[PDB]
């Protein structure tokens, strides 16, 4: 019968029509033909909530429990090595490999890459 | 750039140098001020409450403490109130209909006029203290066959705008290279920021718009910006190319003082015919 | 391509410290104590709340990425080369190298010191949605080894796992390597 | 080619009192360049040599 | 600019179509040509010359 | 093949120890080593000239339509 | 260490076995071809190529004759009752002088297809049995594999191939057409009747109404012809069912179709997918929706009649059925030639069950408690094996070719034709006009490679489904058997992340050899002790075992949802359980697997047990014999003994590699060999390990491409094109994989003195330097 | 409408039905003689020197939490003895519920994994003697 | 711990039906019970009539041959049980209409 707003005819198993869409004062089923009284039940609610990612933000991360966000010195890319900066003579460079070979200076950010 | 002389850009962003005296922070509270707003964004959770002499249905929406969205995304409950006392709610009766169509003290008195302007409206509450939630119901006739409130409604806030810009979308700080002191931004408007002179220095400002810039500054210093961006690509790839080069390049498109990409239409004005003939 | 004896010496000892690294980098992200011990249900809770999310993944490596490359930035700086059997300019292999005559200290270094931890487009091995990087690995494990941190070198060898791994980044470039602009320009501009 | 990738091409046929020859005076078959493994960096190349003059002694 | 013909039997190459071949007859026959008095042949380094 | 005449390098002949060569490890059952020794082979450049070779002319024999089998 | 066994080889290639080979990884090597195209006509069921013409049926035409009152004419059966392939045999000439053996040595150097004549019993039927008259039709010579059942050659010693003049140690396993060696390359689909969640964008590409959620199952009959059933998620909430049919897609509510299954009611229809889930508005939100969106869009249907008389009506003309037959029964054929036709035609109540499964399971997509599963993943996978391919193609041209009897007599009856059922002489007169040759069509595809058939079969291309099997050397020429690919529908795909190499591969998928260039990353080779499953495996004991697990039959427990353990066979669910007890129940299983001491139980069966988890895959527990699964060999823990492995079941399962891996309470099994994962060409490259995997990949490719040794046939060999090498040696370092194949007698190269030195300066630029006079002294000697 | 060899149970036997007393249901493997017992645990049992294993099976016929969830009804021998009745007991003719369903079933005792057996030291790779 | 069996009967007494979940019948209604002897295994089929329902079921030929199912009635002030026989039957309702 009743499970969740539906209800159903104790006989068969169908879903019952809705009452407010019954015109007279009781609801049978067009199946079995089982009456039932119209105000045996009435007035039910439902409440629901929204899932959880439905609106993401920015709150959506101050609120979870781990670090989503960058600052500007963990952004150091790849291991240091020893380099001279055909720019500022810095000695020290930051690189990366495609054997095509990146440079960065770490002094003033200046770059190349080398594929020799 | 060079083959479509493209009007919309994907990613066109204004540069936006600022006056030294202004600290990070002023600049970092202006970012989110002229920065773009969504209710999606401040909703801590909905619950909506149907029952059925008709079909009724109460709508609980909950929010996040009020300081700190208006601390982050800089927001005034009156707004938040108002934009739900208007934009919202019109929108929110109004695809209704469209389902629906598709299936064949001053609170009390602010509830009032709500109610009266728009048809389904049975209530109207919110939280006027701590902003913590907005609360109100509606109904709808008894006959109606349901429909799922949640999806509709969640729905409407993501396409929310509590405080959107002209033409302007976010606005980033980047780090200070080169010593240079400068915001990012999406969208391109410079009358919009023609008023933030009080943070920002108007004569450094520079984009990749460049029709825009055509548009609204004219053709040279237009060119100028072209051949500062392509530099810019060989200059991530740390490639040397002579100006001249491009300053050739860049003379070329200008010659007739407008923005002239290399195609069937920059080749269709040559003169000379034969090269238009074995081209397409 | 042989070290001295110290040389390698001082290469156990730096790669031994390596041991926790991972783990304590997971704790950070994870706003947990240092100290966390890997076996952590929360810790490995988190990690599969984190596993779920695809930003928070390549936010962990790159915090990962960074510690790991401190490593590596010592091991060369220390043998090549201090550490080296045979010197500059009888060593050939460093003599092509440093005269710029083929190769850099990535190659030698990498060959000698170690290939450190890979990288795919800037990230770490995509994750089975076990939770496993391979089935030689428990879910949610903390070792950058373990995440395709490579500890050997050509020289003396590299483990099988560290091996499967390689393959995948060999296969970048070839992915990678699979006119008409510059036709448009000359054309115009005869 | 070798059986560690390297390929290469035939360029001179090399008459052979020019050939460098070994204190054992054997006149090499095929030279190589070094130049190609710091590039290539191929390791068990080198190894295999070894073994091939192991094993067949 | 023509009717099909029996849905099938592939059209004639007209003038029209005889123009833009390929690259077009301006790019593949003239743009460009075959070309007397030439060879196509491997090289080798040498450091003598 | 069948086997060669000459070492490559050495261009010493390396043809007849063959079958001397194979009766040795089959009689003499003894190692290569002592076996190439015996045979007096000093540079390996020779010795490689006849630990590898294969007798594969061997399974050609096998088919001669000049006889009916 | 190793050993160059000299003197052994040398009486072998004296001596060849009378008996049999000494390389039967060699042999296991190619198998799947074989055994792909044994049970064609093997198997207790006499053969898959009966099953599927007794799926197949009749076809009936009624002459519409008014035999002196509603008479629609009189019944014509026709029916193809078996089938039936000689071994290559020729008469000499005509006459049927008496036939003889014809060796596929002939064939080559005739410059013709080594052929088999097809055959068949054919019932000639009238009026429901009234009349009934056989024949046995030739269909012509068809092509046939080397060493099939059907081929001569089977069984034969290596001595007696000698004599039969082909190779020692000669593999075959392939085609044969204008003395042109063709054979069958691999593909990979997803699995057998299994229920895989999709995301695709295309979904919502297709209607507006559509989301890019969808449930996608692919359903094999017992033939392995195959039919597949998907599901698309309206974004308003309904779920319309989706099939095609002669390449054409139609959709159906599914209500319709889950009340035509069996007579239910609604609460039976509302308790599946709930069950004991009632809580949760979502659920019942949508479910309710469906329901009454089925109601008064066809209030009139409250009978399961009622549906099924409709049905039929309107697909009618859709399966051409005949006029006789009532929409009743044309909606009859409908449910069977469709929906989930795996189960066969009487299960429906579990039909039933298992559609509900789906629906709910779809809503967790839908409700995103459960993470997609990836399609292109290692993880969901198997092979189409050629073999199987081979009589699907056949099995549509005998169907075609039945139709095409009708044409004919239809346009006789519709001449006006004097027309009698019962004239064999008529029968006759009516074959006479019609081509019954196949095998000519069946060459034309094995020539072509052209797919062309009314059914596109669920396959995404019309052609290179043939390949040309390349002798060159040795190695490219078995490489073609190990290699297979996603498809050439998806090289067009500009996402790369197909080429991507996966951790679930590890085992099976060669991560060293694959081909570069545009092919690379969708040709791929299987590490040599991968194995193939060629057969269907008996589950029939599985599931008393269940109950006596404690296992409840899914016919009266009413459960739903991911809560508790949800456990199948091969697409047929068996029952519910919590999921901490299943764990413990899927070892046990392991565990008697392994034991094999228990009766029903073949140790190729598949475990599949998924841990329920967040948002993780989602759980349950997979039983799988089926055909086509990547299978591979693992040194247990315990009772130590070999274990089979399917990729899917592996994901979970902790695996050591080496015995010093080993930690307690971690790893459940160890691998026999590293090596294992690798195939052969990455097996045979000394000392890979110390070289960049870059070069690994290059270096496979090279061998393949030098110039090796051919093979022994040359002299009665006709083949078109060949090189080879003048004289090989034995590499001295080696892997003893090389003796275990016994590659010595194909040797693709030779040792030599190799020095390292810069002198002349012409060695830069990688080019090599040749001592003048070893040239002279023949060295590196070809033609 | 009577299938082949099936004849009507004419004389059925008597049901007692009725802290209050409470209706179980049990299953037992086919092969056990159910005539001949004596024990019965509230784990593990053992039945003719064989082992089994009850399970409390009653989370998968009915509900824990919640009424009227029940998935079998009870049928009892009415007031003739020659045809069955719904089984209830609420004086309202709601049908009886079982209390508890258990299932006795077959177990599989699992050993240990000899560790010393299997969880051997790597060896290494062999030298060549006599060399 | 430990419990008594009291009683254990062999014959036909009692049977059960799994129809679904809050299945009843009128007050009136009852059912007929029927029994085969297929081999040493007892088969079972189930017909109820009232006015406007039929109600039929049958016994699972497969879960029959390795189940096999018991009612106990229980008294807890005892540690006795009552064991009776009875058969699981699959069972549906029928609408006449
Ligand atoms: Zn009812
Ligand atoms: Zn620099
Ligand atoms: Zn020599």
């Amino acid at each position: 019968s009743v499970v969740g707003s539906l209800i159903f005819c104790l006989d068969c198993g169908d879903l019952l029509e809705n009452p407010n869409a019954v015109l007279g004062s009781n609801v049978e089923c067009s199946q079995c033909k089982a009456i039932y009284p119209k105000s045996q039940f009435s007035n039910l609610k439902v409440v629901t909530t929204t899932a959880d990612d439905a609106f993401p933000s920015s709150l959506r991360a101050k609120k979870s429990v781990v670090k989503t966000s960058l600052k500007k010195n963990e952004l150091k890319d790849g291991a240091t090595i020893k380099e001279k900066c055909p720019q500022c003579g810095n000695e020290e460079m930051n690189y990366h490999t495609l054997a095509t070979v990146f440079y960065t200076c770490t002094s003033c950010g200046y770059k190349f890459r080398t594929n020799n | 750039i060079v083959m479509t002389a493209s009007a919309a850009i994907k990613t066109p962003q204004m540069t936006l140098p600022i006056w030294n005296d202004v600290s990070d922070e002023q600049a970092d509270t202006f970012c989110k001020s002229i920065s773009k707003v969504l209710l999606s964004e401040v909703i801590d959770k909905v619950i909506v409450t149907e029952t059925t002499a008709a079909r009724s249905y109460v709508i609980h929406m909950r929010f996040f403490d009020n300081n700190e969205y208006s601390e982050e995304y800089d927001v005034s409950k009156e707004e938040l109130q108002n934009v739900i006392s208007n934009q919202f709610i019109h929108l929110l009766e109004a695809a209704i209909v469209k389902e629906i169509k598709k299936q064949k003290k001053v609170q009390r008195d602010r509830q009032s006029a709500i109610i009266s302007h728009h048809r389904f409206i049975t209530k109207y509450n919110f939280d006027d203290e701590s902003g913590k939630w907005c609360e109100f119901k509606l109904e709808l006739a008894a006959d109606t066959e349901k429909l799922l409130m949640v999806n509709i409604v969640e729905e409407i806030c993501r396409k929310s705008i509590i405080r959107q810009i002209p033409h302007i979308d976010r606005c980033v700080h980047p780090e200070p290279e080169n010593g240079k002191r400068v915001l990012v931004t999406e969208g391109v408007n410079f009358q919009a920021m023609w008023d933030q002179e009080a943070f920002i220095d108007v004569d450094g400002i520079t984009s990749n718009d460049v029709a825009a810039v055509l548009k609204t500054y004219g053709v040279e210093a237009a060119r100028n910006t072209i051949v500062n961006e392509i530099n810019n690509v060989f200059s991530r790839y740390a490639i040397s190319v002579s100006f001249r080069h491009l300053d050739l390049i860049a003379d070329m498109m200008t010659r007739q003082g407008t923005y002239l990409a290399f195609n069937r239409q920059g080749m269709e004005t040559s003169t000379s015919s034969f090269m238009k003939m074995s081209y397409e | 391509l042989r070290l001295t004896a110290e040389g390698n010496k001082w290469r156990t000892d730096i790669l031994k410290t390596s041991v926790d690294t991972g783990r304590e980098a997971a704790a950070e992200v994870t706003n947990l104590d240092k100290d966390t011990p890997a076996d952590d249900p929360e810790l490995l809770k988190r990690l599969q709340e984190i596993l779920r999310d695809n930003n928070k993944s390549g936010i962990l490596d790159a915090v990962t990425s960074s510690k790991v490359n401190a490593i590596t930035s010592q091991v060369v700086s220390k043998c090549v080369p201090d550490g080296t059997m045979k010197k500059f300019p009888c060593n050939s292999m460093q003599a092509m190298a440093l005269s710029g005559a083929k190769g850099s200290n990535v190659n030698v270094s990498q060959i000698m010191c170690l290939l450190g931890q890979q990288a795919l487009e800037g990230r770490r091995v995509p994750v089975m949605v076990s939770g496993k990087t391979l089935p030689s690995f428990k879910p949610y494990e903390t070792d950058a080894m373990a995440g395709g941190y490579v500890k050997g070198r050509f020289y003396s060898g590299i483990k099988p796992q560290e091996y499967y791994f390689h393959c995948m980044a060999g296969r970048e470039g070839l992915i990678d390597t699979a006119g008409y602009l510059q036709r448009c320009l000359t054309k115009q501009l005869e | 080619s070798s059986r560690h990738g390297q390929k290469g091409v035939c360029s001179r046929k090399w008459p052979t009192i020019d050939m460098p020859f070994s204190e054992t005076g054997i006149q090499p078959d095929i030279i190589i360049n070094p130049h190609a493994f710091p590039s290539r960096m191929t390791i068990g190349m080198f190894v295999e040599s070894l073994a091939g003059k192991a094993g067949a002694l | 600019k023509a009717q099909g013909r029996t849905s099938g039997k592939v059209p004639i190459p007209g003038v029209k179509q005889a123009l833009e071949k390929k690259e077009g007859l301006f790019r593949k026959h003239m743009m460009g040509k075959r070309v007397n008095y030439a060879a196509r042949s491997v090289i080798s380094p040498d450091p003598n010359i | 093949m069948i086997v060669p005449v000459r070492c490559f390098s050495c261009g010493k002949v390396v043809g007849d120890k063959w079958e001397s060569y194979l009766n040795l490890l089959q009689e003499d059952e003894l190692d290569e080593g002592t076996a190439l020794s015996r045979l007096g082979l000093k540079r390996y450049c020779c010795r490689r000239m006849i630990l590898t070779h294969v007798d594969l002319i061997e399974k050609f024999l096998r088919y001669n339509p000049l006889e009916k089998r | 260490t190793a050993d160059f066994r000299t003197l052994e080889r040398e009486s072998r290639f004296i001596n060849p076995p009378k008996d049999k080979s000494a390389f039967p990884l060699l042999q296991e090597a190619v198998q799947p071809h074989i055994g792909s195209f044994n049970a064609l006509t093997e198997g207790p069921d006499g053969g898959l190529l009966n099953l599927g013409v007794k799926d197949i049926g009749e076809k009936v035409i009624f002459d519409g004759k008014p035999l002196n009152s509603g008479y629609l004419g009189n019944k014509l059966s026709v029916s193809v009752e078996q089938v039936s392939i000689a071994k290559p045999m020729s008469n000499d000439g005509v006459s049927s002088a008496v036939e003889r053996k014809v060796y596929p040595s002939e064939s080559r150097q005739r410059l013709t297809s080594y052929r088999g004549k097809l055959l068949l019993k054919l019932k000639w039927s009238v009026n429901n049995g009234e009349e009934n008259l056989f024949e046995v039709r030739d269909c012509g010579g068809l092509p046939v594999m080397l060493q099939s059942n059907r081929c001569h050659l089977n069984k034969m010693s290596p001595y007696e191939l000698v004599q039969h003049k082909e190779e020692s140690d000669e593999i075959g396993g392939y085609f044969i057409v204008n003395g042109i060696e063709k054979l069958i390359r691999m593909l990979i689909v997803q699995r057998r009747n299994h229920p895989m969640a999709i995301i695709r964008p295309s979904f919502a590409n297709r209607g507006a109404s559509y989301s890019h959620y969808g449930i996608q199952i692919r359903s094999v009959r017992p033939d392995q012809t195959s039919q597949t059933n998907v599901l698309h998620y309206l974004n308003d909430g309904q779920v319309t069912f989706r099939f095609s049919w002669r390449k054409n897609e139609y959709l159906v509510p599914v209500v319709m179709i889950l009340k035509a299954l069996c007579h239910t009611s609604d609460r039976e229809i509302f308790d599946g997918i709930i069950g004991n889930d009632v809580k949760d508005s979502f659920l019942t939100d949508r479910l309710e929706l469906l329901l009454r969106g089925f109601k008064k869009r066809y209030p009139h249907l409250q009978n399961r009649t009622q549906v099924l008389q409709y049905l039929g009506d309107k697909f009618r003309v859709v399966f051409q059925a005949s006029p006789d037959q009532s929409d009743l029964e044309v909606g009859q054929e409908v449910l069977d030639r469709i929906v989930l036709v795996h189960l066969g035609k009487d299960g429906s109540q579990d039909k039933f069950r298992m559609l509900l499964f789906m629906i709910r399971k779809l809503y967790s997509l839908v409700a995103g408690e459960c993470s997609p599963d990836n399609p292109d993943a290692t993880q969901h996978q198997e092979v189409l094996l050629g073999g199987f391919l081979y009589g699907m193609i056949l099995k549509e041209k005998i169907d075609e070719y039945l139709q095409n009897i009708i044409a004919q007599v239809r346009m006789d009856i519709n001449r006006g034709m004097a027309i009698n059922f019962k004239d064999k002489r008529y029968m006759s007169r009516v074959l006479m006009r019609v081509n019954e040759n196949i095998g000519s069509k069946m060459q034309y595809f094995l020539s072509t490679g052209n797919l062309v058939s009314q059914s596109g079969l669920d396959l995404q291309q019309v052609s290179g489904y043939t390949v040309v099997a390349e002798k060159i050397n040795f190695y490219r020429f078995i490489s073609h058997f190990r290699m297979v690919h996603r498809g050439s529908f998806f090289a067009q795909l500009k996402t790369t992340t197909v080429r991507k190499l996966l951790p679930e591969s590890w085992g099976f998928l060669c991560p060293v050899h694959t081909p570069d260039g545009s092919p690379c990353g969708l040709l791929n080779h299987f590490a040599h002790k991968c194995r193939i499953s060629t057969q269907q495996s008996d589950v029939s004991r599985i599931p008393s075992i269940l109950y006596s697990l404690g296992v409840a039959p899914a016919s009266h427990t009413f459960a739903a949802g991911p809560s508790l353990c949800c456990v199948q066979i091969d697409g047929k669910i068996i029952g519910w359980v919590s999921h901490e007890q299943g764990k413990i129940i899927a070892d046990t299983l392991r565990y008697w697997k392994v034991e094999g001491k228990t009766p029903g139980l073949p140790i190729d069966l598949e475990i599949g047990y998924v841990p329920p988890s967040t948002r993780g895959q989602y759980p349950g527990l997979y039983l799988f014999g089926g055909h086509s699964r990547m299978l591979r060999p693992v040194r247990y823990l315990p009772l130590d003994k070999e274990d089979i492995v399917g990729p899917f079941e592996q994901v979970y399962m902790n695996i050591a590699v080496t015995p010093q891996e080993i930690q307690n309470n971690v790893h459940t099994h160890v691998e026999f060999t590293p090596t294992n994962i690798l195939s052969i060409l990455a097996n045979l490259t000394p000392f890979s390990d110390f070289n960049q995997s870059p070069r690994n990949m290059y270096q496979c490719q090279m061998g393949k491409q030098t110039m090796g040794t051919p093979g022994v046939a040359l002299c009665h060999r006709s083949d078109n094109k060949l090189y080879r090498l003048q004289t090989g040696q034995t590499p001295i370092v080696k892997a003893n994989l090389y003796d275990d194949y016994g590659m010595d007698n194909f040797p693709n190269g030779f040792n030599a003195v190799v020095a390292v030195i810069s002198y002349t300066g012409y060695d830069m630029d990688d080019a090599m330097i040749i001592n003048k006079s070893a040239d002279e002294r023949g060295f590196g000697y070809g033609t | 409408s009577i299938p082949d060899g099936f004849k009507k149970c004419k004389h059925l036997k008597n049901f007692p039905l009725n802290k209050q007393q409470q209706v179980w249901l049990i299953k037992f493997p086919s092969n056990v003689d159910i005539s001949k017992l004596k024990s019965l645990p509230v784990t593990t049992m053992t039945i003719d020197k064989h082992d089994y294993k009850i399970m409390d099976d009653t989370d998968i016929e009915s509900s824990l939490t919640q009424d009227n969830l029940s998935n079998m009804t009870l049928l009892v021998p009415s007031e003739s003895k020659e045809s069955l009745k719904i089984a209830s007991t609420a004086k309202d003719n709601a049908p009886l519920q079982f209390d508890k369903v258990f299932s006795v079933s077959e177990t599989a005792k699992i050993p240990a994994i000899d560790y010393s057996k299997v969880r051997v030291p790597r060896k290494d790779v062999p030298k060549v003697e006599g060399l | 711990s430990e419990i008594e069996i009291e009683s254990v009967q062999d014959q036909p007494s009692v049977a059960v039906g799994s129809f679904f979940k809050g299945f009843r019948a009128p007050s009136d209604t009852t059912f007929d019970l029927y029994k085969k002897k297929k081999s040493e295994k007892d088969e079972f089929v189930l017909h109820g009539e009232n006015e406007r329902l039929e109600y039929e079921g049958y016994t699972d030929s497969s879960s029959q041959a390795s189940n096999q199912y018991v009612v106990g009635l229980f008294n807890p002030e005892k540690k006795s049980i009552q064991l009776y026989k009875a058969p699981v039957l699959v069972s549906k309702v029928v609408s006449k209409s």
